[PDB]
């Protein structure tokens, strides 16, 4: 998926 | 000589996210509703800036990515209120809320129809920082502790490592006290007072969160929240209720 937060925690 | 030998505190000082500007259309309004929408928008950016900051904290990312999420979703309002409080404190001799260098809520706007009840809590942390004359270093540590101030009732998936980090920063805050001037009896009282302040943040967070949740779910009001922030809120409202949230307190007082 994406989950804005989760995605930033891996950006 | 030193400076070239990094200290936990000197590192906290450099990862501190830089000041954001509001964008604007600076003729800044009187409608309580526009203020909120505007602040919610800036808030979204402010939170992303904070997440990045969390990832730069020594030991933070060495936690299960799941705990890194739980933490940020439990403490964002806290990190937000504390940083806004500090910026408001260092900004002026008193009375205001400094959200950005190009976005300030003064005495006038602060008292528009539905503003004061929301802002008074934000002014609180600002007055507290002033009252106790908190140093920049004390604040850098306290703010880190705030990120680690709420764990799930049923622990984390890195409990051990968490406990070790939380303590590292508690001791780190102790040092910042020893440094600010140099007493011995006051060091105790001083540590008692700051841990007290940290403990009271859960309370202001609780007040600010009610308005945040009430406002987000209304749809009779229709107040805009940015995409990511909206997600975190929809995600936390169910848990914040059930008592699945545990607040670490320095004083059972
Ligand atoms: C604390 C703090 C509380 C939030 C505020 C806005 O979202 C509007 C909220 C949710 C308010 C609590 C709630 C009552 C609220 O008034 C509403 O319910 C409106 O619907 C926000 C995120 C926005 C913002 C833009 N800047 N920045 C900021 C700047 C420098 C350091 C820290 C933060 C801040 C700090 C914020």
């Amino acid at each position: 998926q994406k989950s804005l937060l989760q995605q930033l925690l891996t950006e | 000589l030193p400076q070239l030998t990094p200290t936990l505190v000197s590192l906290l000082e450099v990862i501190e996210p830089e000041v954001l500007y509001a964008g604007y259309d600076s003729s800044v309004p009187d409608s309580t509703w526009r203020i909120m929408t505007t602040l919610n928008m800036l808030g979204g950016r402010q939170v992303i800036a904070a997440v990045k900051w969390a990832k730069a904290i020594p030991g933070f990312r060495n936690l299960h990515l799941d705990d890194q999420m739980t933490l940020l979703q439990y403490s964002w309002m806290s990190l937000m209120a504390f940083a806004l409080g500090w910026r408001s404190y260092r900004q002026s001799s008193a009375n205001l809320l400094c959200f950005a260098p190009d976005l300030i809520i003064n005495e006038q706007r602060m008292t528009l129809p539905c503003m004061y009840d929301q802002c008074k809590h934000m002014l609180y942390v600002s007055s507290e920082l002033h009252r106790l004359q908190v140093s920049y270093e004390e604040y850098l540590c306290m703010k880190t502790l705030l990120l680690l101030s709420s764990v799930p009732k049923d622990g984390l998936k890195s409990q051990e490592l968490f406990d070790e980090i939380r303590m590292t920063y508690i001791k780190e805050l102790g040092k910042a006290i020893v440094k600010r001037e140099g007493n011995s009896s006051q060091n105790w009282q001083r540590f008692y007072q700051l841990t007290k302040l940290l403990d009271s943040m859960h309370e202001v967070v609780e007040n600010l969160l009610n308005y945040c949740f009430q406002t987000f779910l209304d749809k009779t009001m229709s107040i805009e929240f940015p995409e990511m922030l909206a997600e975190i809120i929809t995600n936390q409202i169910p848990k914040y209720s059930n008592g699945n949230i545990k607040k670490l307190l320095f004083h059972q007082k």
